[PDB]
This record gives structure tokens, C-alpha cells and sequence, in this order.
């Protein structure tokens, strides 16, 4: 009735995805092998887990997601990891030999070898399945496959079913700290054939991860566990209105042409509150206008661009638990109040409430400490564009001096893909720029 | 499976690789006779990359031995581990390259290049997707030279998507093993900038400055050294091995190291390196294997990076850890000596771990970045090779194998080319 | 509805802070934890510790005040301390390397590195608190930071909320007991830029801390201990209005521009009584003439400037327990009786009665005896420019021979902020001269 | 965290640190193997800013080893703790200075020092916020002072924000240890009255009038000594190693002690000092150890303030007492003796506690007052240079050097001049 289906790609991607399937599994709390603890009892109002875990004729209740990536190695330890009997073989496609972070690779050269089996399996779910809603996808700038593979996959996937929301989720090289350096040739090529391709997504970036978890979750050493966690918790409530009650269960589709109220700049930030200890859980009292106020802090903002720098657009605060309409629309007031804060004025407000009754569930073995109510800020604003024209800048000299070059001239693209997707930066730079002008008089 | 092959010439390098095995085996501890007696699959997971199962469970490398002359394959022969071998690829000579590289090229070369070809065409049947193989020789002579040379033309003709990863050893600027060797090295190197896909330099000097010094050992032999080295070339494919948080291969690291392809001599540091008494002065740390990392001493080739720029920089890591570590000592490092990081390549450090370190220890680097700082390297072996070219000295041994000059001019011109060449990658901005 | 917060800066100063909330919270009693003993009942009427004890959803009820200075080893043994339970981690910011007393160190050098995180946890707890009325501010002109970077913390956080009042405890160079001899620089630099940023604030003096201690509470060998405990009592009383039910339950602001009448001359002194121990507790009835006459003893006065050698202004004889309006009225009228004092005449009576019901209580472990009636005489007289003059003419000399200035000089101060700080005190000096003049005619 | 790092030379201050770090431990009771067998985490919680663990809890100094000859390096080598400490840091000479201190200066001073300053600088960087370091060496010749004088010049321009606390054995009136001590010593002074921070003087004569009047011993070595000495440069950072209700670290010491920086040449005072009777005589007051803090018997420098005028006065009180006594007997004693004390500095003595003395005492005392009665230190020292400066004397084993007699005037005016620049500061009101 409402359903989602999650794909991932790269290898930081799939690392993302099994945070989540095993967190989600944890959430409706059915037990790693397929069933749940108890017999469920049948009932109506609403769905259920049936969205993404999948029902049999017993306690056999697999996710709807795929994992596809040409790196196959690390997937493996998910056909080893103790969800063996969670998941699926036929949920399984992995390349071989991956993108050796060729773009191009995956893309175009190995892009042609494992793309027919992954829409097979794709019409095997949405055919298994009846109001999907969107489509869950996972890759990465890095794990090259993530975005050679995956540009083909919604390249393509879009042009089957059309109508169906493109949920995206991908991380995006942090501003300076980073994992390769042809990073913006993976990056921008995978963008100008990114756009056109894509509904709307998110950017997540680590280094926020780091100091945010540092600081907040008062980590010392963290890696793609606690990464992987934290976007397990966004996600894990950036859907609850589709598997939980709350107020004004707001929907993706919903979200899509108002979130983003242009065609283009489809994008947006995202953070997560209220990350804190066990020794901050206690030592505090974490009100709604804490996590609200809180909500908006630049230092708290989940990706390395300065919300202060931008002028916001939309903030769908989805909120988990024990809200009240009136006490967060006051902070929503406040969210007026805030000098500092500038607003797409043509779009003067643009808010969208989310009242989900249900407060977070925690993972053990996590850092984040228990509370009683989230909050999810997809917001966009102006902002973002400036880390971009970094990358373009970066990826302007590096390409100028023609370094790598032959890596990807050597797997089958042009040049003019190169200079033209540049001009698709440039053109973004142009939205970004023009959509940020203050209609006149 | 991206499984490798390994194959070795060399005076040394027959002997290298033999280390080099033996090595791998302890990290699969398998028995000397061929069948596993290691305590996780983990083990046995990705082992075929590297070994072959055997009926029976014999378990066999991926290696191909190259000699002209036996002994080597009496003394591997008579080698521990020896019983974990296949008799087949012991293919050898009957004379010896003499070290003048055009017999062992030509008249030798052409002589027994087509067993060995046919045996590793054999192996390549044997394997079901493979990434590639590992060569091993030195480049001074004819030994691994005179007929790895015809190698890498051949199964690069003959494989041209495989990756063709080439360590051969390098002349140290003072100590001339040989006389010869700028020769030899000059007309190898012509063919090997053309051919070889990776290359790393292989100083003996370096060798012995980190067992004298950094190791605090006087008593040097080859035998520790490519126990050195073997640790650095094993530890290369570990993610490739084994799983990682932050993993990358070799087709990602040559891409992700390489801008342009003449640029595959690429030069090594690995760590931790103490004497016993060291560990009870200091402790492991990230950032403390880092303060080794950028380290000339460790640089163990010829060229400095004191000297020359980091055109790029990259760390392998095998072990647990925290990443957010990792990362901070990565851009930190990548600040404080900026200058010798060279401009226009932003993040010119890259980076990997491996969810295990080493047997034996608990956290492992490795660094293979690549300045320019080899330019003095050809330099100085260019310019050996034109003095005694001036004056012939030894033509007749060479001429005699009657090849022409002009060859001799052809990697010269070549090999000033690729000079000037780093000249201007290094000077620019 | 009623809030202060207190903030604490240099050695002595966060001293102070730790004996104050082992008072107040002893005082509520409210287990050092967080906890009550027991649980509270539902009424109205007037606030009770929520001024100040922060509730929680439990048994968790922290301090609003604030550790700010730069030499953090001492904070840490709060870190450590029993009220390790009791405080908050956000609570707690130090810096390192503190001012070596360099006032324009932490002032100026290290002032630079910690007031955003000060001014973000000031925000939050004022964002979190509503009808805080002023500000506690406590710091040292010994504890360099207590100088310098209080200097800077009161210089913008009255530019930031303004109409909030400033409760201002810092002690002052004692007049031939010292801790250091560069005190001059801290103190005088410090006036200059502590007037026109303080609101009003008392002058706390250590000598008459020891002299009285060791006669009125009989004390033999003091140290901080009993000095933080001794103006543990004063501020326990000082605010017992917002507190606890009295008769005239006065407050801050009220007694802002009437205590201090003109805007300038704008501290005092307070002499707190009854200190006595339990052979003199028993051996005596301690009247509230006792108390009262008592109060205006010279040699009772607990800062060392001699008030006889002053005229009075005013004296708010706020008064713990069971209290007569009449029989401390005429006592008053014993005040305006007494011949050797002598009252800015153009203010001839300026008095402002307190009568708390509340008696005090007493901390286990100390050397003050119970009783059942507090007197705090905040008294404002022309008596305390003197010991000023001294100060200016002491730094005078010394500053005459350039000692230490290249300390100073060396951090980013210059020598106008030097000779002009002296016409500073030259003004206050005029200021001290002219209201005591008498308006003629 | 204010944590700091020790450097020594010297034909001497090489033992002293030995006995240092050894008092040091014994106050952190860590065994000598480098593990804590204590009994409050205290010792624990400020280790750090001394000490360093390692893997596995080997616990160590940062320390720096200087010295032109191993023998010393042998010989604490061959010292009890000298398993708690690092072999890295056993940075010596091949040669001696032979004490001329332009030959361990510019000849051997130039010649081992980057070994030096690149370890050391590895310490830099094991140090998070580093409150400092101490040097260690003598004032009259080059076996510490030789290259001391560099690690001054260089580690002062390499970190011109930390602290340079200097002591460094001044040679006593009487006896003459070496003659060439006026020279090495007035180059060096020149030197450190430019570039260290804080510098107290180390005679040898006083030490021995402590070891036999006050301490009543017949038998005096150094060892002793630098346990005296190592009483006091181990109190000095008590409060910053441990909590004191009235704290003051180096910097508030420094700039709580010096008016002008050409002033950072202290006196020292620690205490009690007793025979094993005298405690059945008398008993610990702070009004008692007040009664010698101000005698010139504990005076330990070549300065008499009986001649001379407390420029200054301090005191470092390690222990549990109540300040109201403290500050009581200061005052009173800023009195009993006012025309000691310089005028115009109001309040010229100041205080400080240390919530626990000393290991083994209750109580603990110490002063570093500054007077100016070393002017007829430097008066006399510059006076037998100018003899044998008048005569050249040895001038051959110097000239042999290659320096200039230029340069000996320059710390030779240079001198005076410090020397009358404290006389007019003591002779002004
Ligand atoms: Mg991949
Ligand atoms: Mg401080």
C-alpha cells in the first residue's frame, strides 16, 4: 500500500545500509532471521513493517532492498553476518571486479555488466509490491561503483517507472578532508548525470559526523559504525509517518515539489537531534525547544556548509513522539524571530509539520542516549552551492592540468562530458545564484 | 577473483619472492607441506587469490620462477616451505645471463622465454578473473632483467588489461655492485616506462639504513631484507585480502595515484621498524606511525622527498582503529610540510585501512607516495652511463651481443625525457 | 519567574562558587545527586528552588550558574567532587593556561579563545530560564582570568541582555595582605573597564574574614574554607526574597538605583552577622539590637575600610527569621541616633527594610553558631575611595617605574589604557569627593 | 596541559636530572620498571604533564639527554630506574667538549645538535600544550653550556612562546674547578641573559655549607647535592602537578616575579634541613620554616641578601596548614627586615600552597627571591676574566677555536652593563 524499496552501492553505501536494515529490524524489533519474537495479531488503521520488511507464509520477513556494487568483497560479510537468515540471495548482486574508482568504470565499462540483473530484481519487487511510494537508493562519490553504477541505475530506473519518488541518499566529499582526489571527476561527472536522473536527495558529509559525535555523542574515536548509526537514526525517521501515527504523517511525494519548490536546486541538508550520553540524557531535560532551537544551530548542521552563510527555503521538522502542535509552532515563531536567518522571501514561509507520536528506540551498543522526541530538519536554503564551487574549482585546475585524464578517456568518455558538466556546475551556480536574488521591488 | 601471480628473476629477487611466500604462509599459516593449520576461515576466505588448493588440499602458490641457471632453484629448492611448492614452475637455465642484459634479452632471452610463457599461459588459464601478478628482478643487470624485460613485453602484449605491478632492484649511487649496471639498467628502463604498469624502487642502501639505524642491526643480509620488503609488497593487497573498513585496490590505487602513466616508479615506507627494546621507550599510535610515515629514513629509495615534491601520497593501513583518527593525521600531515606536497592535486594523501593489521602486530602502515625526487636517481645512473659511454667501456662484452648504440641512445634521450619530464610536473603550479 | 545564575572565574572565586552550592543546595537540602529526599508537593504561592536548582523529568535538579576561568586544574576537583552527580558537564567550561595574572591575557590574549562557548551556555540557560531577573557574577582580581576575562565576560554580556541586573562578588587586593604585587595592574585595569560594564557589586576584603572569624567565630588557623563558607552566608541571605517569605521581600532591582542613588559610586560594603560559636551561641541571646547595633560595629565591618571614617548612604538591614517591624524600626531610629555617623544628607534617610522569616541555617562543619535572626547591612558610605587611593597610589609608583609593563605590553595593551585608567580612578576619586560634599546652604 | 620536558648537559647536570627524575618518581612511586604501585590516582592525574605512558604502561620521562661522551650516558644508563626510561633519547658525543665552550659550541656544537632538536622536536610534538622544559648544565664551560647555549638560541627561536627555566652550576668565589671558567662562562651569560626565560643560580660552595653546618654531613658528593636541588626544581611545579588552594605556575611565577626580563637569575631557598636529631629538638611550624626562609645559610647562591636588597621574594608551601598563618608570618616578615626588601615593589613577597607537601614531610617551604647581591658574582667572574683576559691566558686553546676576543668583549660590556643596570635598580627610591 505504501511501500519504499532501498538500494546501496559503494562501499561506505552499503555500510550505510546495513546500519539501517539491522536498526529498522531492531525497531520493529523482529528478530535477525526473519520472524519476530511473537505470533502478530491482525488489526487495520494502517501498515506495518509490511512497507519494507517482507512478509511469508512464516516468521520469514525480509527487507525490500537490493545491494548492488561492483566490490564485492565486504557484501560477503553480510552473506557471513549473522542476518544470513535475515536477508536473501536473490537480494544479492555485487560486482567483481569494481570501478577502481573509474566513474567511467562501473559506469560505462563495467557499468554494461550487471545492470540487466539489477532491474530483474527490481521488477521482481515493485511487481511484489503495490503502492511503493519512492525508491530508497544508497551510493557514494567514493566507493567508486556508487557513483558510476548508480548514475546508470537511476539513468535508467527513472525512465521505467517515472512516477515513483527518487529518495536519495549519497555522501558527498567533505570539504577537506576526503578519500581519494579524482573525487571530483567522480563527483561532477556523476552530477551533470545526476540532476536529470534524480527527484531529490540529500548530502551527507562525514566530517560532521565526526565532530558532531565528538562533541554531542561525547565520542573519542569514532568510524563508519557510529557514521552509520547516525544516518541509521535520520532515516530511520525521515519515513516513521509511513510506518508509525503521528499528527500529520507527511509524505515523500509530499515532500518532493514543495521541499523544493524549483525543479533544479533539489537538495538539502539534515540535522539530526538530539544526539547526547548517557551522562547528557541525564544532566538535562532535552525540550522541544531544545532540539527546535537546537534544531537550527549551524554547528549542529549535519553537512559542512554554513547554514549562516544561506538563506533557508523549507524545514519539514518531522518530530518523533510526544510533540505538541502548539509548543513547536511557537518555536516555529521563533524560527521567524531569528534575525540571523533569511528566507527565500518569495517563498515566505514555506513549513510542514511532523508530529509522529512514536519517540526514538536506541541501538544497543549505540553512543546516542535515550529521549523523547526528534527532529528531522530538511531544510534548503542558499547556502549549499559555495562547496560545490569548490568542487568545481578543485576539479577546474586539476582537470585543467588534464591529471587522470587518461584513467577515464582510457574507459569510454568524452572530453565535452568533462568541460560540458562543468558548464552544468556553471548552470547550477546560475540556480543557486539567480533562485538566492531577491524578486524586485 | 582479482588473484595474482607472482613471477621472479632477479640474483636476488628469486630469492625475494621466496621470502616473499614464506611470508604469506605465516599470515595463512598453513603448514610448510601445503594444508591450513590457522584458527579463523578468514584464512582460507581469499587465500585462492594468492594459493591454489590442491587435490588433497596441497596448497600451492600463484608463482612462476624465472633463473638461468639452477642453483637458485636448488636453493628455493632446498627451501623451508619448500614441500608447499609445485615442481612444474621451476623453470631455470642452463647458463646465466652473464649479466650483460642483451644475453639474457636476446640470446638467452629468446632462448627460454617460450616455456616459461606457455607454463604462466597455463597459469593464466588457472585463474578466473585475475588482477594481476608480481614480477621481481633487479634493475642493473640481466638476471631478473634480461629476460623480465621480455616478460613484461610479452604477457603485456599478451594480457593487455592485467596490471603488471614491477619491483627490480635499483643501483644505490655509491656502492656499484657492478659496472655494468648503467647499461643494463639504461636499456631495461627504456622498455619498463613503456610496459610496466606499477614499479617501486628497490634500494639496497636504504635496506641497510633501516636495519643499522632505525633497526639498530649490524649484521645485514638479503634474507632480513626481503623480509623487509616482502612485509611492505604483502601488506599491499590486504584489503584486496582481507576486509576494511576503507578499502582499495590496486586498480584504485594506481588510478587513485597516478596522473599520467609514466609515473609508475613509485617509492615505499612501511612500519613500525624497532629494535626489542624500543616498545618499552615507546607505544602505537596512529599519529605515531604517521611521524614515521613521512619519514626519509623510511623513504627507502634513492630519491628524497627533503629534496623533491610530493606529487602524491598514500598510506596503507592494516589493523583497529578509529578512522576519525586516521583522517586528522592525514590533512594534519598534509598541512605541516604543504611545500613538499606538490599544489595542484588537492588531498594529494589518499587513504585505506585493513580491518587486521600484520600478524604480529596491531596496527599497520604502509606508504607508497610518489614525488619527483628520483630525478636525481636517472640522473645519476644516465650519467654513469655516459661517461663509460663516452669511452665504451665493456662495448665489446656488449656489442658482442650485437645489439646497436642507437638502442643505447634511444632509452637515453628516453630516459633524459622522462626526466625533464618530472622537471616540469615538478615545476609548475 | 524569579532567576539569577551565577558565574564563577579565578581560584578564590570559583571557591566561593563551591561552598555557595554546597549551601543553597544544603539549605534546600536537595541531596547532592540531584535528588530531594523525598518528593515534592503541588503548590502556590511563590517560587521555591527553581530560581536556581534546575528540575528535571526526575531527581535531577542543577545549579543555574556557570564555571568560566582559565586555569582548570582546581574545577576538576568539582569534576571530581561528591557533586559530581550534582553539576552538569555543559556546566563546566575552563581554560587551560590561565592568565599567568596577566590581565590582558586572559582579557586580551586568552580572552580571545572561550567566550563564544560562554555566551552559547549563557543562552541556553537564559533561554532556558524566563523572569531571570539579574545576573551573579563572581570573580578575583587574584585568579587572573577573575580579572580579565570577567572584564571582557560582564563588557559584552551587558551589551547582550542589558536590562537583566549585575550581581557583582569579586574580591579586592587586601590592604596589606596580598596574594601578588602586579594586583595594581589587574585591579586598575580591571576598574576602568569594570565600571561602565558593572551594574553594582560589593568589595570583598579576606583580612576581615581572618580577624572576625578569629574573634567572633573564635577561629584559630583559617583559609578558604571558612572564607567561602562566610560569604556562603552573605549570598545565602542577600536573596532570600526570591527565596523564602518575608515581610518586605525586596529585590535586586529594587535595590539598584536606590541603594546606589547616582549611577557612579555604585559598590558597598556587608557586614553580616551573627558569627559566634556554640560556647558564645550559649553564653549569649543575641538580640536584635544585638544583632542590629551590632551590624554597625567599625571593627564588625567586613571589609577593611573604616566606616567611621565614612558616611553612610544607605543600609539594607535585610533580616533572616523572627523579625519585628518595630523593634528593628527603632533601632533604625538607634542608627539615626548614633553621633559618629554621619549620612550624605541630601539623602538623609534612604533605608529599605528586610524581614525574611526564615532564620539562617547552618552547615555541619562550620564554625558559625545557630541563631535565629540574619542581618546583612549592604551599606554604601564615602569611607571606601581611600583604600582605592592607596591602590592608584601604590600602582602609581610602580606603574611610574615601568615594573612588569612588558608583561602587559607584550599581550596587546598599550600605556593610554595605563595613565588613563589612572584618571579613571581620578574620576571615581572626584566622585567619592563631590557626593560627600556637602550641598550647601 | 603545562606539561614540560627536561634537557640536560653538563659535566654535572647530566647526574642531576638522573637524581631528578628519580625524586620525581619516588613522588609518583611508579616502579622502576615504569608501572604505578601508588596509592591515590593523584599521582596519576596530573603524571602526565611530567611523565608519559606507554603501551602496555611503560611510564616515561620527557627528557632530553645532552652530553659529548657516552660515559654518563652509561653511567645513568647504568642507573636504578634506568629501565623507566626511553632508549630513544641517549643523544650524546663521540668526543667531549674538553670543555672550551667555543669546541662545544660551534666544533661539536654545531655537530651534534640536529640529532638533538629533530628528536626533541618529535617531544614537541608529543606535548599538547607545553607549559615548558628544563635545561640543565653548568655557567663555566661547555660539557653542558657548550651546546646548552645552541638548544637556547634554537629551541628559543623555534618556540618563542614557551618556557626557558635555566638552572646551571655558577662557579663558586673560592674554588676554581677550571680557570677557563670566566671565559665559557661570560659567552654564555652573554647568551642566556638574552634567551632564557628563567635561570637560578647552582653553586657548589653553598651546598656543601648546607651538607655539613646545616645538614651536619661530613662526607659531601653531588648525589646528595642533587637531591637538595632536585627537593626544589621538583616543588617548583607541585601545584601545577597538584591541586593548592593558593596555585601559581611558572608564568604567573615569572611574571609574578620579574619587572624586566634581564632579571631572571633567581636564588633559592628549600626546606626544613636537619640532622635525625633535631626534630627531637624542634618541630615543623610555618612561622619556623618561615624563620628560614629569609636565612642566608639556605642562601644558596654566591648573593648575599644580607648585602644586597630583595628585589624581590616568594615562597612554594607544599602541605596542609591554614594560609591565615601564611600570609601572617609574609607580612610580618616583609616587615621585620623592610630595608631588604626594595621599596617601591609593594607587597613584594608572595605566596602560594600546595594542598600536599613533599612525599615523606608535612610541610614544605621554598624561595626563589630575587635581591641584586649576584652583582658581585658576576663582578668577581668577570674580574678574573679580565685578568687573564688582560693576559690572554689560554686564549691559544681558544683562538684555537676560532672565535674572536670581540665577542668577549661583547658579554664582557654586556655584562657590566647588567651588572650596573641591577645596581641602579637597587640604588633608586
Ligand atoms: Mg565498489
Ligand atoms: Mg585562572
Amino acid at each position: 500500500m505504501r511501500e519504499v524499496i532501498s538500494i546501496h552501492v559503494g562501499q561506505g553505501g552499503i555500510q550505510v545500509g546495513n546500519a539501517c536494515w539491522e536498526l529498522f529490524c531492531l525497531e520493529h524489533g523482529i528478530q535477525p532471521d526473519g520472524q519476530m519474537p511473537s505470533d502478530k495479531t491482525i488489526g487495520g488503521g494502517d501498515d506495518a513493517f509490511n512497507t519494507f520488511f517482507s512478509e511469508t507464509g512464516a516468521g520469514k520477513h525480509v527487507p525490500r532492498a537490493v545491494f548492488l556494487d561492483l566490490e564485492p568483497t565486504v557484501i560477503d560479510e553480510v552473506r557471513t553476518g549473522t542476518y544470513r537468515q535475515l536477508f536473501h540471495p536473490e537480494q544479492l548482486i555485487s560486482g567483481k571486479e569494481d570501478a577502481a574508482n573509474n566513474f567511467a568504470r562501473g559506469h560505462y565499462t563495467i557499468g554494461k555488466e550487471i545492470v540487466d540483473l539489477c532491474l530483474d530484481r527490481i521488477r521482481k519487487l515493485a511487481d511484489n509490491c503495490t503502492g511503493l511510494q519512492g525508491f530508497l537508493v544508497f551510493n557514494s562519490v567514493g566507493g567508486g561503483t556508487g557513483s558510476g553504477l548508480g548514475s546508470l541505475l537511476l539513468e535508467r530506473l527513472s525512465v521505467d517507472y517515472g512516477k515513483k519518488s527518487k529518495l536519495g541518499f549519497t555522501i558527498y566529499p567533505s570539504p577537506q578532508v576526503s578519500t581519494a582526489v579524482v573525487e571530483p571527476y567522480n563527483s561532477i561527472l556523476s552530477t551533470h548525470s545526476l540532476l536529470e536522473h534524480t527527484d531529490v536527495a540529500v548530502m551527507l558529509d562525514n566530517e560532521a559526523i565526526y565532530d558532531i559525535c565528538r562533541r554531542n555523542l561525547d565520542i573519542e574515536r569514532p568510524t563508519y559504525t557510529n557514521l552509520n548509526r547516525l544516518i541509521a537514526q535520520v532515516i530511520s525517521s525521515l519515513t516513521a509517518s509511513l510506518r508509525f501515527d503521528g499528527a500529520l504523517n507527511v509524505d515523500i511525494t509530499e515532500f518532493q515539489t514543495n521541499l523544493v519548490p524549483y525543479p533544479r536546486i533539489h537538495f538539502m541538508l539534515s540535522s539530526y537531534a538530539p544526539i547526547i550520553s548517557a551522562e547528557k540524557a541525564y544532566h538535562e531535560q532535552l525540550s522541544v525547544a531544545e532540539i527546535t532551537n537546537s534544531a537550527f544551530e549551524p554547528a549542529n548542521m549535519m553537512a559542512k556548509c554554513d547554514p549562516r552563510h544561506g538563506k533557508y527555503m523549507a524545514c519539514s521538522m518531522m518530530y518523533r513522539g510526544d510533540v505538541v502542535p502548539k509548543d513547536v509552532n511557537a518555536s516555529i515563531a521563533t524560527i521567524k524571530t531569528k534575525r540571523t536567518i533569511q528566507f527565500v522571501d518569495w517563498c515566505p514561509t514555506g513549513f510542514k509539520v511532523g508530529i509522529n507520536y512514536q519517540p526514538p528506540t536506541v541501538v544497543p551498543g549505540g553512543d546516542l542516549a535515550k529521549v523523547m522526541r526528534a527532529v528531522c530538519m530538511i531544510s534548503n536554503s542558499t547556502a549549499i552551492a559555495e562547496v560545490f564551487s569548490r568542487l568545481d574549482h578543485k576539479f577546474d585546475l586539476m582537470y585543467a592540468k588534464r591529471a587522470f585524464v587518461h584513467w577515464y578517456v582510457g574507459e569510454g568518455m568524452e572530453e565535452g562530458e568533462f568541460s560540458e558538466a562543468r558548464e552544468d556546475l556553471a548552470a547550477l551556480e546560475k540556480d543557486y545564484e539567480e533562485v538566492g536574488i531577491e524578486t524586485a521591488e | 577473483m582479482r588473484e595474482i601471480v607472482h613471477i621472479q628473476g632477479g640474483q636476488c629477487g628469486n630469492q625475494i619472492g621466496a621470502k616473499f611466500w614464506e611470508v604469506i604462509s605465516d599470515e595463512h599459516g598453513i603448514d610448510p607441506t601445503g594444508t591450513y593449520h590457522g584458527d579463523s576461515d578468514l584464512q582460507l576466505e581469499r587465500i585462492n587469490v594468492y594459493y591454489n588448493e590442491a587435490t588433497g588440499g596441497r596448497y600451492v602458490p600463484r608463482a612462476i620462477l624465472m633463473d638461468l641457471e639452477p642453483g637458485t632453484m636448488d636453493s628455493v629448492r632446498a627451501g623451508p616451505f619448500g614441500q608447499l611448492f609445485r615442481p612444474d614452475n621451476f623453470v631455470f637455465g642452463q647458463t646465466g645471463a652473464g649479466n650483460n642484459w642483451a644475453k639474457g634479452h636476446y640470446t638467452e632471452g629468446a632462448e627460454l622465454i617460450d616455456s616459461v610463457l606457455d607454463v604462466v599461459r597455463k597459469e593464466a588459464e588457472g585463474c578466473d578473473c585475475l588482477q594481476g601478478f608480481q614480477i621481481t628482478h633487479s634493475l642493473g643487470g640481466g638476471t631478473g632483467s634480461g629476460m623480465g624485460t621480455l616478460l613484461i613485453s610479452k604477457v603485456r602484449e599478451e594480457y593487455p588489461d592485467r596490471i603488471m605491478e614491477t619491483f627490480s632492484v635499483v643501483p644505490s649511487p655509491k656502492v656499484s655492485d657492478t659496472v655494468v649496471e648503467p647499461y643494463n639498467a639504461t636499456l631495461s628502463v627504456h622498455q619498463l616506462v613503456e610496459n610496466a604498469d606499477e614499479c617501486m624502487v628497490i634500494d639496497n642502501e636504504a635496506l641497510y639504513d633501516i636495519c643499522f639505524r632505525t633497526l639498530k642491526l649490524t649484521t645485514p643480509t638479503y634474507g632480513d631484507l626481503n623480509h623487509l620488503v616482502s612485509a611492505a609488497m604483502s601488506g599491499v593487497t590486504c584489503c584486496l585480502r582481507f576486509p576494511g573498513q576503507l578499502n582499495s585496490d590496486l586498480r584504485k590505487l594506481a588510478v587513485n595515484l597516478i596522473p599520467f602513466p609514466r609515473l609508475h616508479f613509485f617509492m615505499i615506507g612501511f612500519a613500525p621498524l624497532t629494535s626489542r627494546g624500543s616498545q618499552q621507550y615507546r607505544a602505537l599510535t596512529v599519529p605515531e606511525l604517521t611521524q614515521q610515515m613521512f619519514d626519509a629514513k623510511n623513504m627507502m629509495c634513492a630519491a628524497d622527498p627533503r629534496h623533491g615534491r610530493y606529487l602524491t601520497a598514500s598510506a596503507l593501513f592494516r589493523g583497529r582503529m578509529s578512522t576519525k583518527e586516521v583522517d586528522e593525521q592525514m590533512l594534519n600531515v598534509q598541512n605541516k610540510n604543504s611545500s613538499y606536497f606538490v599544489e595542484w592535486i588537492p588531498n594529494n594523501i589518499k587513504s585505506s585501512i585493513c580491518d587486521i593489521p600484520p600478524k604480529g602486530l596491531k596496527m599497520a602502515v604502509t606508504f607508497v607516495g610518489n614525488s619527483t625526487a628520483i630525478q636525481e636517481m636517472f640522473k645519476r645512473v644516465a650519467e654513469q652511463f655516459t661517461a663509460m659511454f663516452r669511452r665504451k667501456a665493456f662495448l665489446h662484452w656488449y656489442t658482442g651481443e650485437g645489439m646497436d648504440e642507437m638502442e643505447f641512445t634511444e632509452a637515453e634521450s628516453n630516459m633524459n625525457d622522462l626526466v625533464s619530464e618530472y622537471q616540469q610536473y615538478q615545476d609548475a603550479t
